[PDB]
RNA sequence: UAAAGUUGCUGCAGUUAAAAAGCUCGUAGUUGGAUCU
RNA sequence: CGCAAGACGGACCAGAGCGAAAGCAUUUGCCAAGAAUGUUUUCAUUAAUCAAGAACGAAAGUCGGAGGUUCGAAGACGAUCAGAUACCGUCGUAGUUCCGACCAUAAACGAUGCCGACCGGCGAUGCGGCGGCGUUAUUCCCAUGACCCGCCGGGCAGCUUCCGGGAAACCAAAGUCUUUGGGUUCCGGGGGGAGUAUGGUUGCAAAGCUGAAACUUAAAGGAAUUGACGGAAGGGCACCACC
């Protein structure tokens, strides 16, 4: 039986989609099917902001921010609890979590 | 109407049609009520043709007063926006009002309390007053609605084109289906003006009732 | 924990909603009015039927609780709603219509009124919201 | 709807029309009378025009080719009929 | 390039955005274009420019994503180019 | 047993099979 | 033999129960738009 | 700080586009092709589907010649295990890359042939065209490009379905089906034996295509419903649990 519409990816039109490594465990996960995660992190985290800010040389130096891509396979995405199983009606919801 | 002289919608009415707003629908058009608009202005809002509407109002005029019995009519509003209105409404024609919480059921479980089979149903709005206009359809039971651009048309028999959101509208709405329900009837004449206003169907919400005290 | 069962809960709605005459804001005062206007089999359900009468009475003497009816409170919610203002709010000596409203009443029959306004179409057809 | 007629539609509602949808076919196409300040006699061009059309007056192109209509310059006066 | 007196003398010997304002200005709903030149200064030194630019959405757009067509894309890339190659 | 794998096998048979027979 | 509409021309089925060829050209075969009193 | 090798083309990159499918992503140039749109152009049934034949056909694999970074079947070690010579780790050979010649198989999938009609609604999106207020860019006279609001055509999708259909899951097609006939190709007939044996045929080989029977069996199977269980998640609880 058909679990989702879509086949757990997101391939409309098309025949192939070039594969990715999950950053947990390598695998070789389709790029449409893969779970992808756009971390825009501190690098300075927030226990640590006063005391670089206080050591910094150069007043209102506003820290830079990391940017990580993360790519997931199912197996990391759901042990990692990025994503959770759902019930048959709440599957379809493709709204992101409002956080 | 029946395109007789004295059922033609006067000056007054169109005044009243302007002040509360009832031409201007949504930004939305259900493809059944397309052909109760006119235009649609440059901001997106489709306006609802007032002859249409002032027909369609006087065919639910029609029908309720076809009910021998008033209290067989029901007339219904979820919202708080036409509930003092629908209130006012059987009042002054004699309907049976549900005002608030409409529960599962009423037309359809005979074992029940609060059981009534009404000959008629008249509700504020279609897409807030689903539920009795999904029960209408279990007891034969035909439905007169308060539609605007965007409501749908399932099991409504006679849609009303008119802003169902503005309180305005909602209450003038009301108003002008009591009396013309009571000069079909026969009690109040057309000759002169009701005695009632339509302020009296307005919703006032507790900030408003609070500043006009 | 001190949750009130349905037992006390409507025993104290029915109180309050048939004998609010009596009833007051004390706890002794309500205890003596709850024993003598209902039959309460025991005296701890009819301490805690007392007990949250006092408090549903804080809670009306405050604002309208959905669960009692008390006369005095409709009466004044339906004093409410007979208020009618002494010229109708649709009485408006100048009505605001933009052209094409004014265009239907003229294909309406009506475009010798005097009371409505030409107001300037807004330019800009940016009404819908943005997607994403 | 349910009950639309078909034998009488709306002019609005058949210039909506593919022109081959319609309940007769029409095309959407004209041709112009475009005059030239260089010249005097007529010259009919096609509003939907593939090739590059020449005023015999003077050395200035009429219209220029296009996905759909011809472009036709600037100063250039066209009347279309029918 | 050599020390005399203590001092070490530089020169330009290249140019770099920091990683954290290139990873900013790359967002999903947009083109990012980039090119490339070598070109040669006056005085014999070789250069390889690298510009990048990004597809702005209009201050009315309602459309979620601004995208150039390729061949808006290979226009605004030659047109980058050129005025590198003016530039230097 | 895995469908693959009973594929695999009776390929091996047929290698040997073949190998005996010539 | 009927039941077997489980051989289906009448009259079966082919997403998941058995099943649409990996895909596209292609000859034979089959089928083929309006229009004549 | 440089230098050299091969490999790959991140982010942008989307339920977006193109291609018959397999598949296709750095710039630029060349070469040939293509759909859609526009057309008051031309020919005038030239068409649809297709035995036989034919082109292409992931990966792995084979034979030559280059190359051989990384990863890596086999293999060699090191590891908690009762027992790996499994999972994990360090290496590592053929391969992985390119050029010829083979191979013709994939869950090659939308597990849904193709061509053509009819049957609801809505919001988007890609391309082309058409119309229209206004906002922005190249000297102040215009197109045009980027937005905005629409209409038409084709396309990838997002849809109730009490139109309708299904065993249902679900599907605007998997609808227009006992109210059963638009055209046409392939193809199934309870489960195993078995895609096996044999014959033929292709291939260097691996293997590919076509493809039984004796015998055996009362079920196998599909969808869904309740429970039970999960070294599955979320939220709670208990000193017959722990801390």
């Amino acid at each position: 039986t058909k679990k989702r519409r879509n086949n757990g990816r997101a391939k409309k039109g098309r025949g192939h989609v070039q594969p990715i490594r999950c950053t947990n465990c390598a695998r070789c996960v389709p790029k449409d099917k893969a779970i992808k995660k756009f971390v825009i992190r501190n690098i300075v985290e927030a226990a640590a902001v006063r005391d670089i800010s206080e050591a910094s040389v150069f007043d209102a130096y506003v820290l830079p921010k990391l940017y990580v891509k993360l790519h997931y396979c199912v197996s990391c995405v759901i042990h990692s609890k990025v994503v959770r199983n759902r019930s048959r009606e709440a599957r379809k919801d493709r709204t992101p979590p409002p956080r | 109407s029946g395109a007789l002289d004295v059922l033609q919608m006067k000056e007054e009415d169109v005044l009243k049609f302007l002040a509360a707003g009832t031409h201007l629908g949504g930004t939305n058009l259900d493809f059944q009520m397309e052909q109760y608009i006119y235009k649609r202005k440059s901001d997106g809002i489709y306006i609802i043709n007032l002859k249409r509407t002032w027909e369609k109002l006087l065919l639910a005029a029609r029908a309720i007063v076809a009910i021998e019995n008033p209290a067989d009519v029901s007339v219904i509003s979820s919202r708080n926006t036409g509930q003092r209105a629908v209130l006012k409404f059987a009042a002054a024609t004699g309907a049976t009002p549900i005002a608030g919480r409409f529960t599962p059921g009423t037309f359809t479980n005979q074992i029940q309390a609060a059981f009534r089979e009404p000959r008629l149903l008249v509700v504020t709005d279609p897409r807030a007053d689903h539920q009795p206009l999904t029960e209408a359809s279990y007891v034969n039971l035909p439905t007169i609605a308060l539609c605007n651009t965007d409501s749908p048309l399932r099991y409504v028999d006679i849609a009303i084109p008119c802003n169902n959101k503005g309180a305005h509208s909602v209450g003038l709405m009301w108003w002008m289906l009591a009396r013309e329900v009571l000069r079909m009837r026969g009690t109040i004449s057309r000759e002169h003006p009701w005695e009632v206003m339509p302020d009296l169907y307005f919703y006032r919400d507790p900030e408003e009732i609070e500043k006009e005290e | 924990g001190r949750v009130r069962t349905k037992t006390v809960k409507k025993a104290a709605r029915v109180i309050i909603e048939k004998y609010y005459t009596r009833l007051g804001n004390d706890f002794h005062t309500n205890k003596r009015v709850c024993e003598e206007i209902a039959i309460i089999p025991s005296k701890k359900l009819r301490n805690k039927i007392a007990g949250y009468v006092t408090h549903l009475m804080k809670r009306i003497q405050r604002g309208p609780v959905r669960g009692i009816s008390i006369k005095l409170q409709e009466e004044e919610r339906e004093r409410r709603d007979n208020y009618v203002p002494e010229v109708s709010a649709l009485d408006q000596e100048i009505i605001e219509v933009d052209p094409d409203t004014k265009e239907m009443l003229k294909l309406l029959d009506f475009g010798s009124l005097s009371n409505l306004q030409v107001t300037q179409p807004t330019v800009g057809m940016n009404f819908k919201t943005p997607r994403g | 709807p349910l009950a639309k007629d078909l034998l009488h539609p709306s002019p609005e509602e058949e210039k909506r029309k593919h022109k081959k949808k319609r309940l007769v076919q029409s095309p959407n196409s004209y041709f112009m009378d475009v005059k030239c300040p260089g010249c005097y006699k007529i010259t009919t061009v096609f509003s939907h025009a593939q090739t590059v059309v020449l005023c015999v007056g003077c050395s200035t192109v009429l219209c220029q080719p296009t996905g759909g209509k011809a472009r036709l310059t600037e100063g250039c006066s066209f009347r279309r009929k029918q | 390039e050599d020390v005399q007196g203590k001092n070490c003398l530089t020169n330009f010997h290249g140019m770099d955005l920091t990683r954290d304002k290139m990873c900013s200005m790359v967002k999903k709903w947009q083109t990012m274009i980039e090119a490339h030149v070598d070109v040669k200064t006056t005085d014999g030194y070789l250069l390889r420019l690298f510009c990048v630019g990004f597809t702005k959405k209009r201050n009315n757009q309602i459309r979620k994503t601004s995208y150039a067509q390729h061949q808006q894309v290979r226009q605004i890339r030659k047109k980058m180019m050129e005025i590198m190659t003016r530039e230097v | 047993m895995r469908a693959k794998w009973r594929k695999k096998r009776m390929r091996r048979l047929k290698r040997k099979r073949r190998k005996m027979r010539q």
